[PDB]
């Protein structure tokens, strides 16, 4: 039963390392743990180093992964960059069976040091434009917005990941009153916010 | 404050028991066996973290014709394993087919024949992908 200490990692520009806990809650199971970082394209990026990239957990254990900035200061400095932290748990072996490795994937936001807007004010700047048969979420802020519990009047819409100074586009069932929550840096749901399409 | 989930298929080492391969039920291509149920557990986490997650599978297809039929590990042949959702619907193995008791994800598994199945044991591997919101 391998788990992670967070659902996302905020990496502030300037830090030599970032830490993420990995655990196994099962005394009976033994796991090989393989970890790596991918970009927004799902391509294995050498821009963030994880140590140990490979290690073993024989039973109930906790190990701390170290996430290292190897970006050579080449990422954008006016917005967050999206990366994906990948942690694969490979179980020790055993009659007709299916056996599974488990990949936990969590967001890794590289966050530059001098953004004007405080992260806590970002979610309230989200704008919604109506098209023909769709709804476009407009993000004017430098932060990735994970939008969830999106409602248009009475109908419940799909969840969206709206990129900084960019946009995302869900489908509409065809109300004007919009409600939505987002997930903060601590992986917690914000209260209900209202919008206008 | 919120941690990810402790993932568990089966009871130990992510190991799921399959039924036996009866060749007389899998005599032709397209033939399927009975489906065994299994659960994947997302433990030790907030119930809104677990439910709001997007899950997918990833494995080697049996052939190009059957991309949702998982191959075997040699030793029965002409047959692989297929993974179904809660109600009996096959799922992909390309690792890009999401999306979303407590914190249980119910699945089924069954054998998909690609021809006259030869007797032998069926042991299959795959990877389960949990991606958090």
């Amino acid at each position: 039963g391998v788990a992670l200490g967070a659902t996302r990692v905020i990496y502030p520009a300037g830090q030599k390392q970032e830490q993420l806990a990995v655990t196994n809650n099962d005394e009976n199971s033994t796991y090989l743990i393989q970890s790596w970082v991918e970009n927004a394209d799902g391509v294995k990026d050498g821009r963030f180093i994880v140590t140990p990239p490979l290690f073993a957990m024989k039973g109930k254990k906790e190990n701390t992964l170290r996430i290292l900035d190897a970006t050579n200061n080449q990422l954008p400095q006016d917005r967050e960059s999206l990366f994906w932290m990948n942690v694969k748990a490979i179980p020790s072996m055993d009659e007709n069976t299916l056996q599974l490795a488990i990949i936990s994937r969590i967001k890794l936001y590289y966050r530059p040091a001098k953004l004007a807007l405080p992260p806590d004010q970002a979610a309230e700047k989200l704008r919604f434009r109506r098209s023909a048969n769709s709804l476009t979420l407009i993000n004017p802020t430098p932060y990735y917005l994970t939008v969830t519990e999106l409602n248009a009047g009475t109908r419940v819409l799909e969840n969206a990941l709206v990129p900084p100074m960019g946009e995302s586009t869900v489908k509409l069932p065809s109300g004007s009153n919009i409600t939505y929550r987002t997930i903060n840096d601590y992986g917690a749901l914000t209260p209900k916010m209202t919008g206008v399409m | 404050m919120n941690a990810a989930c402790a993932v568990d298929a089966g009871s130990v080492d992510q190991t799921v028991q399959l039924g036996q391969v009866r060749t007389a039920s899998l005599a032709q291509e397209g033939a399927t066996s009975s489906a065994v149920g299994f659960n994947i557990q997302l433990n030790d986490c907030d119930t809104n973290v677990a439910s709001k997650a997007a899950v997918a599978f990833l494995g080697t297809a049996i052939d190009a014709g059957h991309t949702n039929v998982l191959a075997l590990q040699s030793s029965a042949t002409n047959v692989g394993v297929q993974i179904l959702d809660r109600t009996g619907a096959a799922l992909t193995l390309d690792g890009a087919t999401f999306s979303s008791g407590t914190n249980t994800i119910p699945f089924q598994a069954r054998y998909f024949a690609t021809g006259a199945a030869t007797p032998g044991a069926a042991n299959a591997d795959a990877t389960f992908k949990v991606q958090y919101q």
